[PDB]
């Protein structure tokens, strides 16, 4: 395929030189007859005297090699020095490749080709469930999905490593073999097209396979921030924060913990006069003392204010938090300004409500907090809760590889520059690769041990259907941080004991063939296996 | 010029046998050897290339091995058919040369030669010439010596002898003897002699007649 | 299909000429390079000349340099072998032979892997002989052709150009211990064998024993009867 345009390129020299030669004048001496010895297009040369000519244009690396010259020796008999067969014999040392023609004997190339196939359409048919399962999310009523947006994103790490695996083998194909008798001979050459086109693939599929681990922390994470209880204590943690040193505010006093007020006039030392009640002697199981003891007495006003009481009763309990979120910020006299707004939410009337909190006064200070608290009330869930974190979810997947990745690009540029990225040397891949992946399967692992501990208790307390959402996705999820995270941890410990060779070409296409139905894997237990997206595929195909 | 030295001229082997022949190369000839097979009347039939590989549709116990400057053929088990001419021959530098040739023959145990004489025909005296023929027959192995002596003297370069294949049923040679010369220097002398040595043989074996016998 | 078969070599004289022939079939002819190998009758193999498709390149042997010239035909698939001044040492049996070559376009390297397939050889005989029948006499068994019970007899194939003669003995019925020694060119040049049988003593005077030799090429057919000389 490739050969055959140089074929066609050294075919037309030939017929380019023959020419050349035909139109100089017959020789008047006994002189080294010109000759086109498949190589070059020598001219007369007087006898004892070495012959130059510049590099051929047909070779594929003309312009590396373009000022350099090849020779050819002509003898005292008047007839060109011969090789041991009789065949030309030139010097083209100087014209030479910048690579070795490496040989693969007949059957053990054929075992890498047919073993080849099976990794590309591996790859592709994952590609396809991929780019499928992401048009189906990405293009339909799942349109602005807070659990689906985590999915995409780890789909396109994957389709990102299908399209740099499909591109690199395209581009390996682009090399000039062919058959010395036995062996297949493949020119590790490639066109300077190809060299920096691999290169940029190679650096796109490094930041994709620490991509896929690092979304696969962000599924795990997922659940994990998810599904642990969710309390009011993590509610309001996201809207305030957790801090152990006293700062100042607005109102000119000592706010500490998760917003209380220690001391009435402004002062450091007499700040500690109700700190010491609660503690009775600040941590996580200190400070919580204070945090509980003022949501307490945040209920106690709400049911001590003759507005707030029965719009309070009236409400669920995360419907609730929502208010008492309002009151801990606010107060009591300033959430019973909200007449109607209040009134909207004692009625169930949530969208009416979720335009009359907007209009006022509450959510033009503070718009980032407020859209959070409307959201509970529109809803009834903590779904807004959930992806506060997303913001820093989306650090973590795209982010945290480009930490690793795009100093790494940068070290393999200037110290052991490759045609393409793929060596051994134990030194860049390990420290600057494998170090971001085998970190996240280590943090994956400490996730999984508690996200048992709370499917644990949750399967014995009030939310114990099978049938929930919740665990259904677990289902997913606790299938492939195992199956990963023992995959490239297993490859790993046992790649630099074998030479090539005989056990390391069944060992690497026993692990590469399961890499590449890796994607399609992810797409099937997550998108085509989802109850939810199942139910929506049979609505939008049952109206026609 | 690469003298490829082949060793041995004639081995000696029985069914069943590892046969090991030998080329060796007068230059470093890299792996470019082929080893052939040359069997009575027939072509001769290359068996292995590349020193080592094996010619497509040649039987397994054939192998090459070697490179450079010493090579080996190897039939681990020689059967019927292998008891031919081998050669080696090497593609490394022009001009192409080949071995001296290998003849794989079939061992048996050593017999002596059983000898006979036989007197020129009367009809062949009539034309000019006299031909005085022995015949050294089935004997094992192929290396035997034929002393021609008229009137109890010594003769040289007066005959041309004649060795036969190895026998298909008792694996024997034979050879014959022709001792030419002219009807006036056979009337000249009287007693003509043939005498034999062979391996097998403890005393010479001499057969003789008398010119006219009666 | 792959097959090369040689043609035209017979009897020459010693000075003049001959054109041997060497036709392929089953194979593009035009990708391989080609040769000539000769062997000679009691001798081993010996090579003698190559070429290749240019053909530019070509070589021989140093006994036959100027003497023989190798030609192709890739058109009628044919390699060809003028073989002029021809001389004693030139009588062999002439084989020819491919051999696959392959050039790296890329480094300019040829790479050779031997004479693989081969023709079935084609015989010259260069001599100034006429193509002269054989005198065929017998070898009588007297008392001193005896050595026991096991008695030999036998005939002498004198004479002949060119070879070869096929004997054979009580018109093909007797086979059982006969021997037909290979031919020996003498100084006159021409050749000259014997072929002889063993049988028991005593079927001497009961059986009569008849060689019969058929000189193809000068068409001769001689039947000898060898009688026991008893006086
Ligand atoms: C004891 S338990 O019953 O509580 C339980 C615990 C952990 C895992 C599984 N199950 C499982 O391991 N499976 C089947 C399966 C189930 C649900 C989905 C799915 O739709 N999940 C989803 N919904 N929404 N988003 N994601 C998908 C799959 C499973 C089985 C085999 C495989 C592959 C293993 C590798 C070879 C190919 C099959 C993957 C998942 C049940
Ligand atoms: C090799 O060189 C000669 C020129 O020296 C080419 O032409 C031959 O020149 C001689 C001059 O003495 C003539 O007698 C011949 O008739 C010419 N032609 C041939 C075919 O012999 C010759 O063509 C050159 N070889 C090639 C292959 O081009
Ligand atoms: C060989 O190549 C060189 C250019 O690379 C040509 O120029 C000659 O260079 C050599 C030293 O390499 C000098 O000795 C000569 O004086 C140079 N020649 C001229 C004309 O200036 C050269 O012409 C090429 N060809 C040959 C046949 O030498
Ligand atoms: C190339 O140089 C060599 C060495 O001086 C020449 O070879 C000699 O050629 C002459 C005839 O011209 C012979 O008599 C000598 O015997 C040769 N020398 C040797 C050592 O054998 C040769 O002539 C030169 N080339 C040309 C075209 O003249």
């Amino acid at each position: 395929q490739v050969m055959d345009f140089l074929f066609e390129k050294w075919k037309l020299y030939g017929d380019q030189c023959h020419h050349n030669l035909s139109l100089l004048p017959p020789p008047t001496e006994l002189v080294c007859n010109r000759t086109f010895d498949k190589y070059s297009c020598w001219p007369d040369t007087p006898a004892n005297t070495t012959a130059n000519i510049s590099c051929p244009w047909y070779l594929p690396w003309h312009h590396k090699v373009q000022h350099r010259f090849v020779f050819k020796r002509c003898g005292p008999d008047g007839q060109w020095v011969r090789g041991p067969r009789g065949q030309p014999w030139r010097d083209a040392s100087q014209c030479q490749m910048d690579g070795e023609e490496i040989e693969v004997q007949k059957e053990v190339a054929k075992m890498y080709s047919s073993f080849q196939v099976m990794y590309t359409v591996g790859y592709s048919l994952s590609l396809g469930a991929l780019l499928l399962a992401l048009a189906i999310l990405g293009g339909l009523s799942k349109l602005h999905c807070t659990r689906n947006a985590i999915h995409a994103n780890l789909f396109a790490s994957f389709v990102l490593k299908a399209s740099s695996v499909l591109v690199i083998d395209g581009l390996l194909r682009t090399r000039y073999s062919q058959k010395i008798g036995d062996d297949l001979s493949v020119s590790t050459w490639l066109s300077d097209g190809a060299v920096a086109g691999c290169r940029v693939a190679a650096v796109f599929m490094q930041y994709g396979i620490v991509a896929n681990y690092c979304w696969l922390l962000v599924e795990g994470l997922y659940l994990h921030n998810l599904l642990g209880l969710a309390n009011i204590f993590e509610m309001l943690r996201i809207d305030e924060g957790l801090r152990l040193k006293i700062y100042k505010d607005t109102e000119g006093y000592y706010t500490i913990g998760i917003g209380h007020l220690l001391t009435k006039s402004p002062s450091l030392n007499a700040a500690k006069s109700e700190l010491d009640k609660a503690i009775g002697r600040i941590t996580k199981d200190e400070a919580e003392k204070l945090f509980n003891q003022d949501v307490d007495a945040a209920v106690r006003g709400i049911l001590r204010n003759a507005k707030l009481k029965p719009v309070y009763d009236s409400l669920d309990a995360v419907r609730r938090a929502a208010l008492i979120n309002m009151v801990f910020q606010m107060g009591e006299t300033g959430v019973a300004g909200f007449t109607n707004s209040l009134r909207m939410l004692q009625q169930k009337r949530w969208d009416e409500a979720a335009v009359n909190l907007a209009k006022s006064r509450w959510y033009n200070q503070t718009p980032n907090r407020a859209k959070r608290v409307i959201t509970t009330f529109r809803t009834g869930t903590w779904d807004a809760y959930e992806r506060s974190f997303f913001s820093l979810y989306l650090g973590i997947g795209w982010g945290a590889p480009m930490l690793f990745v795009v100093p790494w690009a940068v070290v393999k540029c200037l110290f052991e520059n490759v045609q393409c990225w793929t060596s051994n040397d134990n030194m860049g891949f390990w420290w600057i690769l494998r170090f971001p992946v085998f970190l996240a399967i280590l943090i994956n692992f400490f996730i999984f041990v508690r996200i048992v501990q709370l499917l644990v208790a949750k399967l014995r307390a009030r939310q114990m259907h099978h049938t929930d959402y919740k665990f259904r996705l677990a289902k997913s999820t606790l299938t492939l941080i195992p199956l990963l995270g023992v995959h490239e941890v297993v490859f790993a410990f046992v790649t630099d004991e074998h030479a090539q060779g005989t056990l390391r070409s069944a060992k690497l296409f026993f692990d590469l063939f399961l890499s590449s139905f890796q994607g399609l894997l992810v797409a099937v237990l997550y998108c085509f296996l989802n109850k939810e997206v199942q139910s929506e595929l049979r609505r939008r195909w049952h109206r026609w | 010029d690469i003298q490829m030295t082949q060793s041995p001229s004639s081995l000696s082997a029985s069914v069943g046998d590892r046969v090991t022949i030998t080329c060796r190369a007068s230059q470093g000839i890299r792996n470019d050897l082929g080893w052939y097979q040359q069997k009575p009347g027939k072509a001769p039939k290359r068996l292995i290339y590349a020193a080592s590989s094996l010619e497509s549709g040649v039987p397994s116990r054939f192998s090459g091995s070697g490179s450079g400057t010493e090579f080996t053929l190897t039939i681990s088990s020689v059967q019927p058919e292998d008891f031919v001419t081998y050669y080696c021959l090497q593609h490394n530098s022009n001009p192409l040369t080949f071995g001296g040739g290998t003849k794989v023959e079939i061992k048996r145990t050593v017999a002596a030669p059983s000898v006979f004489i036989f007197p020129p025909s009367d009809e062949q005296l009539k034309s000019g010439t006299a031909s005085v023929v022995c015949l050294l027959n089935n004997f094992y192995p192929r290396e035997a010596k034929v002393q021609w002596k008229v009137d109890n003297a010594l003769q040289s370069g007066n005959s041309q002898e004649s060795v036969t294949e190895q026998d298909s049923k008792d694996s024997t040679y034979s050879l014959s003897s022709t001792l030419t010369l002219s009807k006036a220097d056979y009337e000249k002398h009287k007693v003509y002699a043939c005498e034999v040595t062979h391996q097998g043989l403890s005393s010479p074996v001499t057969k003789s007649f008398n010119r006219g016998e009666c | 299909q792959v097959q090369l078969v040689e043609s035209g070599g017979g009897v020459v004289q010693p000075g003049r000429s001959l054109r041997l022939s060497c036709a392929a079939s089953g194979f593009t002819f035009s990708s391989y390079g080609m040769h000539w190998v000769r062997q000679a009758p009691g001798k081993g193999l010996e090579w003698v000349a190559v070429m290749y498709y240019d053909g530019s390149n070509k070589d021989y042997v140093d006994s036959v340099k100027g003497r023989f010239t190798i030609s192709r035909d890739n058109s009628k698939n044919t390699l060809y072998l003028q073989m002029n001044r021809l001389r004693a040492e030139d009588t062999a049996v002439y084989y020819c032979a491919r051999e696959k070559d392959h050039y790296d376009i890329l480094t300019g390297y040829n790479y050779y892997y031997g004479l693989d397939v081969w023709g079935q050889g084609t015989t010259v005989t260069v001599s100034s002989a006429s193509t002269k029948g054989p005198s065929v006499f017998p070898l009588a068994p007297s008392s001193k052709s005896t050595s026991g019970g096991t008695a030999a007899l036998g005939c002498l194939v004198k004479d002949y150009f060119p070879e070869p003669v096929t004997v054979s003995w009580n018109s093909g019925a007797l086979t059982s211990g006969v021997h037909t020694f290979p031919a020996v060119l003498q100084s006159s040049g021409l050749y000259s064998l014997s072929s002889v049988v063993t049988v028991p003593s005593s079927s001497l005077g009961t059986q009569t024993y008849i060689c019969n030799v058929n000189h193809k090429p000068s068409n001769t057919k001689v039947d000898k009867k060898v009688e026991p000389k008893s006086c």
